[PDB]
């Protein structure tokens, strides 16, 4: 669904973090229980930004940041840690 | 990513024109270079094992107390994860030596890797410390008198310390 | 951007394993052919003009309609023929960095991607373009590994505009 | 499934397989285990060297930068995924091995094959492989944190009923692979998904049948699927188009010659 | 997968046995012929569109039963099909051709496409027609003469339309 | 198993597009390097026994305590000196083939994926095998781009058991 | 899937010219017919819970053998499947008959439902006595004349039964 | 295929439910619409013959280098008139199977998926077809619900195409 | 939530596409549907208390233990008659709100999902709810359009509570 993809600069790394994650009859169909509704956040590339952004809008997640990486590599994550 | 044509296919584009005869002409310089370059490859994915061990062990001699129970490189699995760690950044290395810019060192390997380290409670001045040694180590290696025919290598050489100095900077 | 080191590296790079001599041979044909690439980008660098002018011409020879028609997409007024031949510089100048980095790796990433959505929205015809490909095909003089060089990047914006 | 079904299919472990996810703050044992069964699972249960373990997304599931998905991702975007499963195989067989895999799942109907076929050739293997993990079915499925596993022996929500009977077609066991000899493996699927029709299950069990003493010399008897049409010399009047022939060994030759001498196709041949 | 060197190389574990000096010396022979080979791949490469575009128009100038509606490339999605399985086709042979095996257009493309063909209702021996006219522009534009150097190319040519001709067989 | 040739059609049928002027330059350093490769094996296969037995007294050398220790994993009988010389062959052998398929690929799908298990099962030290190794390093006795080919396919399966 | 409209368009296509007048006709009769057919499919889904619980009820009343314990309907496990393979027929059924095509129902819950309750050990003849236990029900509540205006509904209660027979027929 | 009654029932499957009064609702717009769609589908039925000639010849009346360069993608000889009003003719007959179906599904699976690489691999311009298809807009005649409705397939072919 | 405009732009996203003749029948339907179902939400919500008192009445005839048996869970007490007419007055309210939405989304937003735990956490029958149901059915006074609208949402929660 984008032109980006096929392309090296598509591999831009991206970090979205998204609150609001909650049960809802758009969330009513996942068969896994969500466990944190706090603050999530997902490296995304730029050829699959289109994919995460809708992903993240159908469950009913709000974006508070996207957060630049200039690197296809998801090291400045550092959340999980 | 980017190697020593397309970084400058991609500031000639974003600036707009064609490449100039001084641009041609230093591409045409590393083309020449070329063959010293894929040499330099060569020699140090022959000996990268020897480089990490040897650099590991000197490391672990200088700084006893990365090893001593309780320190970062303990446990089988940290210190393992160490040595694949000092086989990662010598790989990059070898990739941005490969393409000719660093490119693929910062944008897969450098980008975020010190907030990674500091956030582990990873030692980065032990891992600087540890490529510096992999660094002397790949310099001993590629500039070797014998065993290959002579020339004078010194723009490569110096190109591959400027990549582990930024490895280490990127880390420390 | 595909290129020789950079298909190289990146295919060594999802294996996770050091640069073996398959990649050196790669970095051996990149070498060898990187010279010819070199002054064939410098040889359509210096006609670079006279070849968007001919291109233009060539394509208002072989599709009159766009002189004539008045229209946003065709190249009846000034506006028109200026984006026509800045569309044409902009062909040529990624053939030569084509040509400069030794891969599609420019086309693909600056040209190809999307050119589907230019030329649907817009209403712009790819076979002008196409046209105009064939011309620089035909008229930049090249000879040997440069001109075998050249040539496959101008067929292959050609097969993928048509 | 219960008890006595999956006892007689054959699929009693993967009832009683708990999905994996990776929670928050987990332990090296927790991010060892979802590291085990992605390489199973997305793998397809191959006998995985460690010199293709793909130590760089390991670490960095160890590190949480990336998440199970990723990880999914991941190995299916390596070159062990395109040498076991893409390369050698053609793209029917891709296809399903990228449902199953990434999805759990038989594929439904042919327009499916048709989108991953066009979706191969609009926007290469990187992007056909992100058309499954960047799905609504794995993000509902799955997520982000769980670990893919079969759910094609389960009641889905969006599922078709073909794909049970199809699952035990993709689904061959639980110590069995997708690795085929030479690694080139043939779809089973493209007789039915093109036709929007099902097969006979005949897993394990179910494919046995009553030998008592028509079985032969050798007490084993032989399961024949055979397409049936219109003989050229109408000597028997043929009652279906699908047919199931049990032969034992002894007239297994010959009752292959008697179907290739019919002009009949054989689909299927199994022990009974 | 395998090419030209590695399905010997297969060929010579399976018995466990080093390389013969005439199967080296056909390798070698393989070797020369790889610049022409090389080009006849570039060739193909650069007329893709025209062949499939040129053998589309003239399969559906010569069977209007798959142009009429309800014919296998009647509606823009199958007639998109087709057109993809000639590019596809084209795409393997060439890749056959760039390798020296054709393990690659057998395993990966031909593999199973006869029972696809026949249980989705398309035509294999239009397919196989299409193929066969995709050989013979094919076989036309790598044996033109004019921009390359002369010389005796019936080797790669045979080649060439012998996977042409195992494309055309493993479809019908 | 990788080779210039096959990861070149790899790399454009994941991509799913035609063979670019990238991967015909793939081929070129292919065939710059074939011949070469091609001689360095028929050079190897020439010298093969004498390297093997040769390098199976170099381990014998140098590790003293595989010939006088009993056991089954060690060379102390003829069974295992003749085991020990079916190893050091099998890696010649697929050494000559790396060097005629043009890459590791061989080495990855014949010797290296795997080995750590049957060194740790078998309880067979890699030292062995990598003094076996540098003993061939050491006397293969070729020149050029033949002796750069094969040293890289050396130090491969050194860097994979060390 | 398809509906009553694009099942002729699909046809139609497939012959390649425009509808007739009188399937435009028959097709303005269906529409006249629809009011007809989404009172059926609003009472049907309106006691649909008792329908299944009823029809269930009656099921395992005169064949005590599947909840006998070691039948098929034991467990509650197997129990809630057989309820919830009786509620996604029924489903099925009123999908259609609000789309006045059953292709929904062939192609997604009948198409190898008959090898699945082989394989699991379903007795599609008891499957087959729910489902025509369903369709008295179904057809007792849709032409029940209270609470609606009157009309003649022979056309839609014979087509809910022949899409209730097939659900029946596709089991057994 | 999309259509009113068949998304309804896709979209409960998709949350694996009965038919609420949602999906009634649709059923009730589809009825509203369907005598309408059924109305403009025989009149477009009597009136194709017609349609289809004055589109193509509207058509050739804009882009008259269609009918004068030859070409195979072009109407300059009879072949490709005939080709051409079987084209329209075929557009024609898909928005007469989508005003009986009551949505662009009938567009969907058998005119909009594909018909890039059918208008790019055959040289056809995708403005030809929105000539015709915006002469369809303007000569069938229709009013009321029937026009609004015939309307909306035309456009949808137009947005696809430009 | 389950409302046809909402499901309509929710299946338009799904497929990613712009809103087709299809989604103009929903709304079309939506229209003809909703002025009978505010009508019925406004009647119901005038006869809201004296529905919600027959209806606990109702369940208080049909279920007479709830009357006199102690337990939180029953209406023994003044507190559970008055959870029990609040309860009904949720259930009224909903249905008066999907009256007004034109779908069962206030229903599976608020009282469908969820409900089990309720009817097993705090040992409550269902049967109570579906027969306060039935006479919210059998007493609402609404007629033809009004009445078919209001018994689909009745209905909807009597067979998911059952
Ligand atoms: C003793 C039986 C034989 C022997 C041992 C020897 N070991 C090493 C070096 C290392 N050993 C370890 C092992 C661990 N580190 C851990 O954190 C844990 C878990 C708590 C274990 C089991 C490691 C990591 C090293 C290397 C790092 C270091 O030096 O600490 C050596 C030195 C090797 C070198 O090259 O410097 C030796 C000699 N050697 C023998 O001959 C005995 C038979
Ligand atoms: C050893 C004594 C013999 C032998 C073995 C051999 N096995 C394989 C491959 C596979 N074996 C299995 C079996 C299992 N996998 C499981 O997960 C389980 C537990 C349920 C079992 C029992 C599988 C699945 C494979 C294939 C997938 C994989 O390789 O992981 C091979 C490899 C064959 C190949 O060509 O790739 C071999 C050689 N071979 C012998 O000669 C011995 C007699
Ligand atoms: C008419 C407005 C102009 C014109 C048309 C022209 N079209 C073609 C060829 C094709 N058109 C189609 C279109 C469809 N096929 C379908 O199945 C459907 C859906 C039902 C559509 C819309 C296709 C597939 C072809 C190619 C295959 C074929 O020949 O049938 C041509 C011929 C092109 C050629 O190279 O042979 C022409 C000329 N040309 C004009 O000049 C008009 C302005
Ligand atoms: C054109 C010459 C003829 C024709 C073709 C036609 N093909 C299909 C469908 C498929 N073709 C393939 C083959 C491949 N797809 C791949 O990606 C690869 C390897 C890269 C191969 C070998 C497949 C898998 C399909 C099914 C998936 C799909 O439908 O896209 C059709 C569609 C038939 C249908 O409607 O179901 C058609 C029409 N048809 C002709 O008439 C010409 C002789
Ligand atoms: C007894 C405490 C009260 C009572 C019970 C009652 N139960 C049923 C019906 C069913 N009960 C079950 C339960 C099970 N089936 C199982 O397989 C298992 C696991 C082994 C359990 C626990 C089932 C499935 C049914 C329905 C199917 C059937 O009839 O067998 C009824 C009949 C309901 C009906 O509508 O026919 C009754 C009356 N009733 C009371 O009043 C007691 C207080
Ligand atoms: C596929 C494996 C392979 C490789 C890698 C390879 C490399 C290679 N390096 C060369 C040259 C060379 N290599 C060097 C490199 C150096 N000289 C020094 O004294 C420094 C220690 C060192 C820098 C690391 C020099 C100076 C030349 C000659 C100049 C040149 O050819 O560019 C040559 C030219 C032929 C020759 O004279 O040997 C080749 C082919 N050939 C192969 O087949
Ligand atoms: C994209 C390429 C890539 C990089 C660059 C990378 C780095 C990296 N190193 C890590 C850990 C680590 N790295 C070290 C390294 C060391 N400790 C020391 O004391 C020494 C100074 C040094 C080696 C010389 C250690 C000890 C850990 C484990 C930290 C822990 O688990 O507590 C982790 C966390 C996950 C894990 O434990 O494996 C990452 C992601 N991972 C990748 O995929
Ligand atoms: C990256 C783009 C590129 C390509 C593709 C390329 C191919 C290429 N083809 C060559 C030769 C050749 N090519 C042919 C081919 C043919 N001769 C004929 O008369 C037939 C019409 C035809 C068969 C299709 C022959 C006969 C040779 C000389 C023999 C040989 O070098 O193998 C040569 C040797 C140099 C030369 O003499 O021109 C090159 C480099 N060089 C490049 O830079
Ligand atoms: C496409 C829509 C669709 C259909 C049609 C469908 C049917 C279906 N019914 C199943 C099981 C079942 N179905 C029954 C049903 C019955 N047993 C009886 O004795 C009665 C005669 C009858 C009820 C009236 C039972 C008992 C099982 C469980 C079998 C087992 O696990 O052992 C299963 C196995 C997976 C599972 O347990 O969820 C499927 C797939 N699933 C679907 O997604
Ligand atoms: C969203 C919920 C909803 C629904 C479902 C609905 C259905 C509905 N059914 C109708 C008619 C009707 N319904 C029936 C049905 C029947 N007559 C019988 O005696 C049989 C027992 C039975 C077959 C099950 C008939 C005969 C008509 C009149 C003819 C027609 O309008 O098609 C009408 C026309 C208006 C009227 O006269 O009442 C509507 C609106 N309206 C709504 O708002």
């Amino acid at each position: 669904a984008t032109s980006s993809r096929q392309s090296d600069a598509g591999n831009r790394l991206f970090v979205y973090e998204v609150i609001g994650l909650s049960q809802s009859t758009m969330t009513d169909g996942l068969d896994y229980p969500i466990r944190r509704s706090g603050s999530t956040f997902i490296t995304v590339p730029l050829k699959r930004m289109n994919q995460e952004m809708r992903r993240i809008t159908r469950m009913g997640g709000k974006i508070v940041s996207i957060k630049p990486l200039e690197g296809d590599s998801p090291l400045p994550h550092t959340e999980g840690i | 990513m980017f190697d020593v044509f397309t970084r400058v296919v991609s500031q000639a584009d974003a600036r707009g024109e064609y490449l100039s005869g001084s641009q041609l002409d230093a591409l045409s310089a590393t083309v020449a270079e070329g063959n010293k370059r894929i040499d330099s490859v060569n020699r140090i994915t022959g000996n990268a094992s020897a480089i990490v061990s040897n650099a590991a062990r000197a490391l672990f001699a200088e700084q006893p107390q990365l090893i001593q129970p309780g320190g970062n490189a303990y446990t089988s699995r940290r210190m393992a994860a160490c040595l694949r760690d000092m086989e990662i950044i010598l790989r990059y290395v070898t990739y941005a030596t490969f393409t000719g810019d660093a490119s693929v060192l910062e944008d897969r390997c450098l980008n975020g890797l010190r907030e990674t380290y500091v956030a582990l409670g990873v030692p980065g001045a032990s891992v600087a410390a540890g490529v510096q040694k992999m660094k002397e180590a790949a310099l001993d290696i590629v500039n070797d008198p014998n065993g290959i025919t002579r020339g004078d290598c010194s723009a490569i050489v110096a190109e591959i310390a400027g990549y582990f100095d930024r490895a280490a900077a990127a880390v420390a | 951007m595909k290129t020789p080191l950079t298909e190289a590296v990146s295919t060594a790079d999802s294996q996770g394993r050091f640069l073996s001599s398959t990649e050196l041979q790669i970095a051996f044909g990149r070498l060898r052919q990187a010279n010819a690439g070199l002054q064939a980008a410098k040889a359509l660098t210096d006609n670079a003009q006279s070849l968007v002018n001919g291109a233009a011409q060539a394509v208002y020879n072989k599709f009159p309609y766009t002189t004539q028609t008045q229209g946003n997409n065709f190249a009846a007024d000034q506006r028109g023929k200026d984006k026509c031949a800045r569309d044409i510089g902009y062909y040529l100048r990624i053939v030569t960095y084509c040509l400069v980095a030794g891969g599609t790796g420019p086309l693909d990433e600056y040209l190809i991607a999307g050119i589907d959505e230019i030329n649907r929205t817009f209403d712009l015809s790819p076979s002008w373009y196409v046209e105009a490909l064939k011309y620089i095909k035909a008229n930049h003089g090249l000879s040997g590994d440069a001109r075998d060089e050249a040539n496959s990047y101008l067929d292959y914006a050609i097969n993928a505009l048509s | 499934t219960s008890l006595v079904s999956a006892q007689r299919l054959g699929i009693v472990a993967v009832d009683e397989a708990i999905p994996l996810e990776l929670r928050s703050r987990s332990t090296e044992e927790e991010v060892d285990a979802v590291i085990l069964a992605v390489y199973r699972q997305v793998l397809g249960n191959d006998h995985l060297m460690s010199q293709e373990r793909l130590t760089s997304a390991e670490s960095l599931l160890r590190g949480r930068e990336i998440s199970v998905r990723d990880f999914v991702r991941a190995v299916a975007l390596s070159e062990v995924y395109r040498q076991k499963f893409f390369h050698s195989n053609p793209q029917n067989r891709f296809i399903e091995l990228n449902y199953k895999h990434l999805l759990g799942r038989a594929p439904y109907d042919q327009s499916e094959i048709a989108f991953h076929t066009d979706l191969y050739h609009q926007g290469g293997y990187e992007a056909e492989i992100n058309s499954y993990i960047d799905s609504v079915e794995y993000t509902e499925n799955f997520g982000d944190w769980v670990v893919p596993y079969f759910r094609g022996f389960a009641t889905q929500r969006n599922q078709k009923t073909v794909g049970f009977s199809r699952s035990f077609q993709v689904y061959r066991g639980y110590a069995t692979s997708d690795r085929s000899q030479g690694n080139g493996s043939r779809s089973r699927l493209t007789r039915e998904l093109a036709r929007n029709t099902a097969s006979p299950v005949y897993a394990g069990s179910t494919a046995e049948s009553l030998r008592g003493t028509s079985a032969g010399s050798r007490n084993q008897m032989y399961r024949l699927q055979v397409i049936q049409g219109a003989a050229p010399g109408r000597g028997t009047r043929v009652r279906r188009g699908k047919a199931e022939y049990l032969v034992s060994y002894d007239n297994l030759s010959a009752k292959l010659q008697q179907i290739n001498r019919q002009g009949d196709t054989v689909t299927m041949i199994s022990l009974a």
